[PDB]
């Protein structure tokens, strides 16, 4: 008398197959690439200027002595 | 309760990867009638083409009391072989999960 099936309790879990989680897709996306992009470039001539400001210092010096 | 999780997992590892795609399409291009001349059973068989099988046109048991469909890829490379397999154990679980309410009590 003491055999198997259940009363009850029941799901099923599921045959589905779907996990779209996207993801900043159609022109959300080459638009945070480029930005940055001169964003490294805006971050120059403020450093390579402000370098070549120094490198005429440098080569002041030299010129200064040497008679 | 908890496989089809585990099979999710290889749907992001395999299928919309690029490289293992890459690796196999239009490899092993076998659809014509020799495909079947040469005496092929299932899968390398309908998921290439031909709609046969021995699981609803020939009965074992209680087994056409269940619900359940076949796989079938679109040409005969062995990438929609592989897409058998993937929607064959998406049919397991749906017949386990349909086995279990049907068992009467009985002997053995």
């Amino acid at each position: 008398k003491q055999d198997m099936p259940p009363v009850g309790g029941y799901g099923p879990i599921d045959y589905k197959r779907n996990l779209p989680r996207r993801g900043l897709s159609g022109y959300s996306m080459f638009a945070v690439g480029i930005g940055a992009l001169l964003f490294g470039y805006w971050s120059m001539m403020k450093w390579n200027r402000e370098r070549r400001r120094l490198q005429i210092e440098d080569f002041e010096a030299r010129i200064a002595l040497m008679p | 309760k908890n496989f089809s999780l585990r099979i999710d997992e290889l749907e992001e590892m395999l299928t919309n990867n690029r490289i293992w795609r890459n690796r196999t399409v239009d490899i092993g291009i076998v659809t014509a009638e020799d495909a079947l001349n040469y005496g092929f059973s299932g899968v390398m068989l309908r998921g290439s083409g031909i709609q046969w099988d021995l699981r609803k046109t020939q009965p074992y048991d209680v087994y056409d009391q269940v619900e359940f469909d076949v796989p079938i890829g679109s040409r005969g490379d062995c990438y929609d072989r592989y897409l058998c397999r993937v929607e064959e154990m998406r049919q397991s679980i749906r017949i386990i999960s349909q086995c279990l309410n049907k068992m009467p009590p009985g002997e053995i």
